RNA sequence: GUGAACAGCCUCUAGUUGAUAGAAUAAUGUAGAUAAGGGAAGUCGGCAAAAUAGAUCCGUAACUUCGGGAUAAGGAUUGGC
RNA sequence: CGUGGAGGUCAGUGACGAAGCCUAGACCGUAAGGUCGGGUCGAACGGCCUCUAGUGCAGAUCUUGGUGGUAGUAGCAAAUAUUCAAAUGAGAACUUUGAAGACUGAAGUGGGGAAAGGUUCCACGUCAACAGCAGUUGGACGUGGGUUAGUCGAUCCUAAGA
RNA sequence: GAAAUUGUUGAAAGGGAAGGGCAUUUGAUCAGACA
C-alpha cells in the first residue's frame, strides 16, 4: 500500500495493483482516465464495447495527430480511440478490486471505481540501428496502475461550524429597536 | 522581381472559398423583381436531375451560316412532379435587412414533408406539428391572425413548399421543402393564394413557359480533396522535378511573408453552390402523356425515357422540364429552377424552338435503337421471342 | 504437440523428401511417442505414415 | 429464440469481387462469404467446410468463378460456451451449374 | 519442354511458403502502363521515353592501311495442317 | 554572509530523536543569510574566539549522470501469397498436423564443402529478457546427450620465401 | 530518498505566449499585542 491521494473510507473500499506492466504508460492513462469515478459495473460493459469497437476510448492529453471518430461524441471529443492492450491491463485490475470486494464483504451493486491512477514505469531499453553506422534508443515505456472501489453512500446529512457573529454597539441598537419597532 | 512573362491568373477568385457546401440544396440567393401587376405565381420549381439526351431542330436565326438549316444540341432532363404548397411565410423590412415575421402552416402534412423534420424517422413517435394541428379546429381563431398580421405588415411573401419525392424512381423518401418566393400582385392577394394552396398542390405549367430562359441553382457534383494542378488548371511542373510535380513552384515572394489568399492550393473540389443563368426551356413535359419523346415531325409514340432507362436514374413518369444543353449538379441531386432576373432580348433568347426529333436510345453503351419496337423491326426473330 | 521431428525423421527412414510424409492426423497422439527410427519404421508398415505419391509431369504432349 | 436452419443460397461473388486486387480475390471471397453467412443467418460466427474452401481455391487466387451454390446451415454452439449459442456451416453443394437457381429450404431430419 | 542455347518463360526431384497485421483507395508520391491531332515547337542539351530487333532470302555507298567499312543503308518473308 | 577541515571554550544539542530532506506557515537582517513551527528521518551535530583551504556557479558548442517538449509522432511499404479445418494451449493472424493455393525452377530457396564461427548440431523442459506485431515457436533460456579411421586429411616433400 | 520530469486529488486563472514592478479589491491563510 501507500497509494496516490484517496479520500475515500478504506472500510467500504478495496484495491489492485499492477507495477511494470509493459502496457503504453500514455494509451493506458487514457482508458483509465475514462473509466474514473464509474460505477463498476457500467465501466466493465463499457470496456467491453471498447473491445468490440462499438464504442471508444476519449483520448485527451496524449493525442496529437491522433485519428477522429464518430464514436467520440458520447463523450464530446473528435479523437478517440481503442487500445486493446491497455484495456485488457486495465480490466484485469478492476477484475482483482471485484475480487478483494467480495472477500471484504462489500455489496457489489454499489461498487464505484474512487481511484485509478496510472504513471511510469521504469524503461526497458531496446535499439535500432539507423543509417550511417549510428544506434538510437528503442524505448518500452511501462506502466503502474493503480485502482480502489468503493460502495456508493447516499446523502451527507448535515453540521458544520456556527461562525461567532460579532458586531458594534451601533450594530445592535439597531437589531434591539429592530423587534421593539415592528416584528 | 517581376514574373518575366506575363499570364492571366488562374482561376476565378469571386468562387472562394472552395469549400464544400452548406447543403446538397444550393440556395437561392435573388429572386425576380416583383412586378405586382400580374397574377400570382411561383417563381421557381423543384425537381430532379436525370439526365442528357440529344435534340434535332431546326434553327431560326436570320445571319447565319445555319439559318433554316438542322442542328443537333445537347439537353438535359429534370423530373419535375408537381410540388406541394404547405405554408406561407411574411417577411418585413428593417434597418438590419429582412427579417421573417410569422409562418403560417397548413392542416395536414404529407408523412413525405413530416420527415424531412426528422433523422431518426422509423424509430420516432412522429409527433410533428400535431400541436400545431389543432388550431385550426377552434373556429380557426389564431390561424387567422397570422394569416391576418402577415397581410398587415410584411413586404413580401414567400410559399412553403416541398417535393413528391415518391412519385420519383430515387430511395430516398425524405422530401426537399423550400421557400418559394411569390411573385403575383399584392400582399394580400398573395397570402390568400397562399391560404388557398395549403394541402393543395401546384404544377410547372403554372411556372414555365416554352422558350424561356431560367437558370440553375444547386450543388456541383462532388470529386474530394484535390492537387493543385486539376482544381486550378496550374501548369504541370517538367518531368525532371523532385519531390512531386503537379504542384506550384513558387507558392510565393519571401515578403509578405506569408502564403497569400490568392494562390492555388490543394483542397476540397466540387459540391460547391452555383447559380447557372440562362438556360433556354426546349420541353414542357406531361407526365400523363405518352408521345413526350415525339414530335410533330418525329410522332411514333415513345416517351422520354430513353431504353434500359435514364442510366443511374430510372424512367421520369412526371412531368419534366427539358433545357438546351447542361446544368450544374449531377444526376438524382434536387434542383432548384428559377425565373430569370431580367427580361432578355438577345434574339437567342426569344427565338421560339420547335424540336424536331428527341434521341431516345439507350446511354448504357453504343445505343442503336429509339424503341423495341425499332430494334423488334431492324433485328428480326430471335431464339427467345414468341 | 509437435511432430516435426517424426516427421523428418519420417522422410529419412522412408527415404524421401518431407514434401511427401502424409501424418495421419487422427493417430496424431501414437505418432508423438515415436521418438525413434525403429517406431518410425512399424509406424509407417502399418499405414500411420505414408508414403505419398509423385506429381506427374507427363511426357504425353511432348511424345 | 434460435431456429436451427439449413437452406442453399447462391452468392453473387463477381460484384463482390469487382475491383479488389488480384492477390486478394480468392482471400476476399473467403471473408466475403463468411459475411453473407452472418447477413442471412443472423450470426457473428461462420465456419466454412475444407472443401468450400477448395472450391474457392479451385482455379487459383485471382480465379475465383463468378457464383457460389453454398449450403449454410444454422447449428448450435457447443463446449467452453462461446458468446452466442448460434453458428454457421458453410458447404458447397454438388451442383452442375450455380448459375439459376433461387434460395431454398433444406428439410432437415 | 520451347529455343542456337547453362537465355528468358513453364515444369519433375528436393526445399520453401519466411518478410507485422486489419480496413479503405483523398492529395502528393514511388514503381508499372496508355493516350486523339501535331511531332522536339519542350530543353543547355531529345534528358526521359518511344522506335528497331530473331531467322531465311534479296539488296548494299563514300572512303580504306584491301584486312574493312557491313547486320551499311534498303527490302520481302515467317502460323496451322 | 556561507562551506570542508584544525587549536580553544560553552562541563553546548541529541535515540524522550543528531544530521539531512519537504512546507505559496511564523520571525530577524538593506542583503549575503539567520532563526522557529509542522511533516519526514534515523546517529550523529552546533554557537563563540582563533587557525586553515581542493571554500560559494547559470552560462565555458563546459564534465558525468539523470529528464523533457518533440510524440503515441516519423515510421514498421524492396525480395509475386496466401487460404480452410483440426489438434494443442490460460491464450493461436504467426506453433503442429491435414487440405488447398503458389514459389524457388537445378546458373536452386536443392544436395555438400574451403575460410571464419564454436556447439549454433540433437533431445527433453520451457517464455522473464531477446527474435523493432505476436508467440504455446526459435540459431533464445534450463538441463542433458553427441564428433569412433592402418586406407579421409593432417603428419612426409619440396615452391615463392622464411 | 532532493531536483528536472510524471500520475491522481483539491483549488484557481486563461479572446494570438507566459512570467515581472508599484498599488488596492476579493478569497484563502496566519503572527502579535491586549487583558
Ligand atoms: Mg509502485
Ligand atoms: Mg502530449
Ligand atoms: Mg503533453
Ligand atoms: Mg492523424
Ligand atoms: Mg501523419
Ligand atoms: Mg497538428
Ligand atoms: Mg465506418
Ligand atoms: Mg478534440
Ligand atoms: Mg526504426
Ligand atoms: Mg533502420
Ligand atoms: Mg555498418
Ligand atoms: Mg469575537
Ligand atoms: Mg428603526
Ligand atoms: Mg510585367
Ligand atoms: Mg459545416
Ligand atoms: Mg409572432
Ligand atoms: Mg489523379
Ligand atoms: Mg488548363
Ligand atoms: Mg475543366
Ligand atoms: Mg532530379
Ligand atoms: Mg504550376
Ligand atoms: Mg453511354
Ligand atoms: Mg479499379
Ligand atoms: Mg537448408
Ligand atoms: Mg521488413
Ligand atoms: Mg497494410
Ligand atoms: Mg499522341
Ligand atoms: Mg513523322
Ligand atoms: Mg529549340
Ligand atoms: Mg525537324
Ligand atoms: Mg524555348
Ligand atoms: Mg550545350
Ligand atoms: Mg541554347
Ligand atoms: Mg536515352
Ligand atoms: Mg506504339
Ligand atoms: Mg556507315
Ligand atoms: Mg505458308
Ligand atoms: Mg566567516
Ligand atoms: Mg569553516
Ligand atoms: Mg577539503
Ligand atoms: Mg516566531
Ligand atoms: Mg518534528
Ligand atoms: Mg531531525
Ligand atoms: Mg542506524
Ligand atoms: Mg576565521
Ligand atoms: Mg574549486
Ligand atoms: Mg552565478
Ligand atoms: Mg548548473
Ligand atoms: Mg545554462
Ligand atoms: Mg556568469
Ligand atoms: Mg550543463
Ligand atoms: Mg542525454
Ligand atoms: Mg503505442
Ligand atoms: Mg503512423
Ligand atoms: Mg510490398
Ligand atoms: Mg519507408
Ligand atoms: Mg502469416
Ligand atoms: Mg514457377
Ligand atoms: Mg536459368
Ligand atoms: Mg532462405
Ligand atoms: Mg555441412
Ligand atoms: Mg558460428
Ligand atoms: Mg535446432
Ligand atoms: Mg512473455
Ligand atoms: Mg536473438
Ligand atoms: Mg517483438
Ligand atoms: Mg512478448
Ligand atoms: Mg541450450
Ligand atoms: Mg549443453
Ligand atoms: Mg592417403
Ligand atoms: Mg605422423
Ligand atoms: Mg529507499
Ligand atoms: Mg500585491
Amino acid at each position: 500500500a501507500r497509494y496516490g491521494a484517496t479520500s475515500t473510507n478504506p472500510a467500504k473500499s478495496a484495491s489492485a495493483r499492477g507495477s511494470y506492466l509493459r502496457v503504453s504508460f500514455k494509451n493506458t492513462r487514457e482508458t483509465a482516465q475514462a473509466i474514473n469515478g464509474w460505477e463498476l459495473t457500467k465501466a466493465q460493459k463499457y470496456l467491453e464495447q471498447v473491445l468490440d469497437h462499438q464504442r471508444a476510448i476519449p483520448f485527451r492529453r496524449f493525442n496529437s495527430s491522433i485519428g477522429r471518430t464518430a464514436q467520440g461524441k458520447e463523450f464530446g471529443v473528435t479523437k478517440a480511440r481503442w487500445p486493446a492492450k491497455s484495456v485488457k491491463f486495465v480490466q484485469g485490475l478492476l477484475q482483482n478490486a471485484a475480487a478483494n470486494a467480495e472477500a471484504k464483504g462489500l455489496d457489489a451493486t454499489k461498487l464505484y471505481v474512487s481511484h485509478i491512477q496510472v504513471n511510469q514505469a521504469p524503461k526497458q531499453r531496446r535499439r535500432t540501428y539507423r543509417a550511417h553506422g549510428r544506434i538510437n534508443k528503442y524505448e518500452s515505456s511501462p506502466s503502474h496502475i493503480e485502482l480502489v472501489v468503493t460502495e456508493k453512500e447516499e446523502a451527507v446529512a448535515k453540521a458544520a461550524e456556527k461562525k461567532v457573529v460579532r458586531l458594534t454597539s451601533r450594530q445592535r441598537g439597531r437589531i434591539a429597536a429592530q423587534k421593539r419597532i415592528a416584528a | 522581381s517581376h514574373r518575366k512573362y506575363e499570364a492571366p491568373r488562374h482561376g476565378h477568385l469571386g468562387f472562394l472559398p472552395r469549400k464544400r457546401a452548406a447543403s446538397i440544396r444550393a440556395r437561392v440567393k435573388a429572386f425576380p423583381k416583383d412586378d405586382r401587376s400580374k397574377p400570382v405565381a411561383l417563381t421557381s420549381f423543384l425537381g430532379y436531375k436525370a439526365g442528357m439526351t440529344t435534340i434535332v431542330r431546326d434553327l431560326d436565326r436570320p445571319g447565319s451560316k445555319f439559318h433554316k438549316r438542322e442542328v443537333v444540341e445537347a439537353v438535359t432532363v429534370v423530373d419535375t412532379p408537381p410540388v406541394v404548397v404547405v405554408g406561407v411565410v411574411g417577411y418585413v423590412e428593417t434597418p438590419r435587412g429582412l427579417r421573417s415575421l410569422t409562418t403560417v402552416w397548413a392542416e395536414h402534412l404529407s408523412d413525405e414533408v413530416k420527415r424531412r423534420f426528422y433523422k431518426n424517422w422509423y424509430k420516432s413517435k412522429k409527433k410533428a406539428f400535431t400541436k400545431y394541428s389543432a388550431k385550426y379546429a377552434q373556429d380557426g381563431a389564431g390561424i387567422e391572425r397570422e394569416l391576418a398580421r402577415i397581410k398587415k405588415y410584411a413586404s413580401v411573401v414567400r410559399v412553403l413548399v416541398h417535393t413528391q419525392i415518391r412519385k420519383t424512381p430515387l430511395a430516398q423518401k425524405k422530401a426537399h421543402l423550400a421557400e418559394i418566393q411569390l411573385n403575383g400582385g399584392s400582399i394580400s392577394e398573395k397570402v390568400d393564394w397562399a391560404r388557398e394552396h395549403f394541402e393543395k398542390t401546384v404544377a410547372v405549367d403554372s411556372v414555365f413557359e416554352q422558350n424561356e430562359m431560367i437558370d440553375a441553382i444547386a450543388v456541383t457534383k462532388g470529386h474530394g480533396f484535390e492537387g493543385v494542378t486539376h482544381r486550378w488548371g496550374t501548369k504541370k511542373l517538367p518531368r525532371k522535378t523532385h519531390r512531386g510535380l503537379r504542384k506550384v513552384a513558387c507558392i510565393g515572394a519571401w515578403h509578405p511573408a506569408h502564403v497569400m489568399w490568392s494562390v492555388a492550393r490543394a483542397g476540397q473540389r466540387g459540391y460547391h453552390s452555383r447559380t447557372s443563368i440562362n438556360h433556354k426551356i426546349y420541353r414542357v413535359g406531361k407526365g400523363d402523356d405518352e408521345a413526350n419523346g415525339a414530335t410533330s415531325f418525329d410522332r411514333t409514340k415513345k416517351t422520354i425515357t430513353p431504353m434500359g432507362g435514364f442510366v443511374h436514374y430510372g424512367e421520369i413518369k412526371n412531368d419534366f422540364i427539358m433545357v438546351k444543353g447542361c446544368i450544374p449538379g449531377n444526376r438524382k441531386r434536387i434542383v432548384t429552377l428559377r425565373k430569370s432576373l431580367y427580361t432578355n432580348t438577345s434574339r437567342k433568347a426569344l427565338e421560339e424552338v420547335s424540336l424536331k426529333w428527341i434521341d431516345t436510345a439507350s446511354k448504357f453503351g453504343k445505343g442503336r435503337f429509339q424503341t423495341p419496337a425499332e430494334k423488334h423491326a431492324f433485328m428480326g426473330t430471335l431464339k427467345k421471342d414468341l | 504437440a509437435n511432430l516435426r521431428t517424426q516427421k523428418r525423421l519420417a522422410a529419412s527412414v522412408v527415404g524421401v523428401g518431407k514434401r511427401k510424409v502424409w501424418l495421419d492426423p487422427n493417430e496424431t497422439s501414437e505418432i508423438a511417442q515415436a521418438n525413434s527410427r525403429n517406431a518410425i519404421r512399424k509406424l509407417v508398415k502399418n499405414g500411420t505414415i505414408v508414403k505419398k505419391a509423385v506429381t506427374v509431369h507427363s511426357k504425353s504432349r511432348t511424345r | 429464440l434460435k431456429d436451427v436452419v439449413t437452406r442453399e443460397y447462391t452468392i453473387n461473388l463477381h460484384k463482390r469481387l469487382h475491383g479488389v486486387s488480384f492477390k486478394k480475390r480468392a482471400p476476399r471471397a473467403v471473408k466475403e462469404i463468411k459475411k453473407f453467412a452472418k447477413l442471412h443467418m443472423g450470426t457473428d460466427d461462420v465456419r466454412l467446410a475444407p472443401e468450400l474452401n477448395q472450391a474457392i481455391w479451385k482455379r487459383g487466387v485471382k480465379g475465383v468463378e463468378y457464383r457460389l451454390r453454398l449450403r449454410i446451415s444454422r447449428k448450435r454452439n457447443e463446449e467452453e460456451d462461446a458468446k452466442n449459442p448460434l453458428f454457421s456451416y458453410v458447404e458447397p453443394v454438388l451442383v452442375a451449374s450455380a448459375k439459376g437457381l433461387q434460395t431454398v429450404v433444406v428439410e432437415e431430419d
